[PDB]
């Protein structure tokens, strides 16, 4: 474990969400149709939980338009970060650019502490 | 505190409209999507349609052309509309806060003068005590967006179990979800009189959120 490997993680996981936005920031209202579950307390790494147990929704969404490329990466990534906790969910749900972005900002938020 | 209002008309002549308001308490329509649902007299629940927190509406198939679903963010307020008016449209209307853990109101009686969801024994007719299990089955998966519903004469349905298997808040520990992907099952252990009543099992993994066919528990 170190901190320079973690910090280039973490960046190339937000940029990877990033890129999600922008291919559908650009079917649409059907994509919007979906909900996902958010987290009631994002402030560290550990709560990434929330997010990969929401990849599997994340990626049949994406696939009614490289999907599996891009969520397998983030998937692989999350595992990383989170390491080796139960996810609390709140009770509002979120749209797929909902959701983006408040991972987003949670990327944001750790990276520039490090 | 969490509270959903229905006023409805209570009677309607068979060539106007059907107008229902929802009033909400507690939350914000800015926050959380709302369902509306229909229950004729003794059949099962239907789903009719949603409106999201942007505004926009989503309808069953069945309705679309004569329904229209909108909202006054500002007044806390939902407004279902219904054209072309059956005798077949007397039901009780209900609104749901479609959050994680769905939230009912009471229901009003209205009187006029795709995912498919398979849910197992249509009806069960136990002994006292006894453990029985009821499933519900997807044509695909639903990542665990899946609902567990019991409902008792002349009372609205209450919410056992959401998210497929966490259970809900004063809800006896004699009920538990279980389930993944595609195949969901209720399980009462050491049932009681409390529980004859009619369960249903509704998913809302993209819509129409729709639910099972019901299943009617009895001590026979």
């Amino acid at each position: 474990s170190s901190t320079k490997k973690t910090q280039l993680q973490l960046e190339h996981l937000l940029l990877d969400l990033q890129m999600i936005l922008n291919g559908i920031n650009n079917k649409l209202t059907r994509m919007l149709t979906f909900k996902f579950y958010m987290p009631k307390k994002a402030t560290e790494l550990k709560h990434l939980q929330c997010l990969e147990e929401e990849l599997k929704p994340l990626e049949e969404v994406l696939n009614l338009a490289r999907p599996r490329d891009l969520i397998s990466n983030i998937n692989v990534i999350v595992l990383e970060l989170k390491g080796s906790f139960m996810c609390e969910y709140a009770d509002e749900t979120a749209t797929i650019v909902e959701f983006l972005n408040r991972w987003i900002t949670f990327c944001q938020s750790i990276i520039s502490t490090l | 505190e969490v509270q959903l209002q229905e006023s409805g008309p209570g009677l309607v002549a068979p060539s106007q409209s059907l107008s229902i308001t929802c009033t909400v308490s507690g939350f914000s329509l800015t926050n959380y999507d709302i369902s509306w649902i229909r229950q004729p007299p003794g059949k099962g629940l239907e789903w009719l349609g949603v409106i999201w927190t942007g505004g926009g509406t989503n309808y069953n198939s069945g309705f679309m052309s004569r329904l229209s679903i909108t909202k006054d963010n500002s007044k806390s307020q939902v407004f279902l509309k219904m054209n072309s008016l059956q005798t077949d449209d007397t039901a009780i209307y209900y609104c749901v806060r479609q959050g994680r853990t769905p939230y009912w109101g009471q229901g009003t009686l209205v009187t006029v003068s795709d995912i498919q969801v398979t849910q197992s024994p249509s009806s069960l007719s136990v002994s006292l005590g006894d453990r029985v299990t009821i499933t519900c089955k997807a044509s695909k998966d639903i990542y665990n967006r899946l609902a567990w519903y019991q409902q008792k004469p002349g009372n609205a349905p209450r919410l056992l179990i959401s998210g497929a298997t966490s259970l809900e808040t004063g809800v006896p520990s004699r009920f538990s979800g279980s389930g993944s992907g595609k195949d969901y099952t209720l399980t009462i252990t050491s049932l009681q009189t409390e529980d004859v009543a009619t369960y249903y099992c509704q998913q809302f993994w993209g819509t129409p959120y729709t639910f099972g066919g019901g299943t009617k528990l009895e001590i026979k």
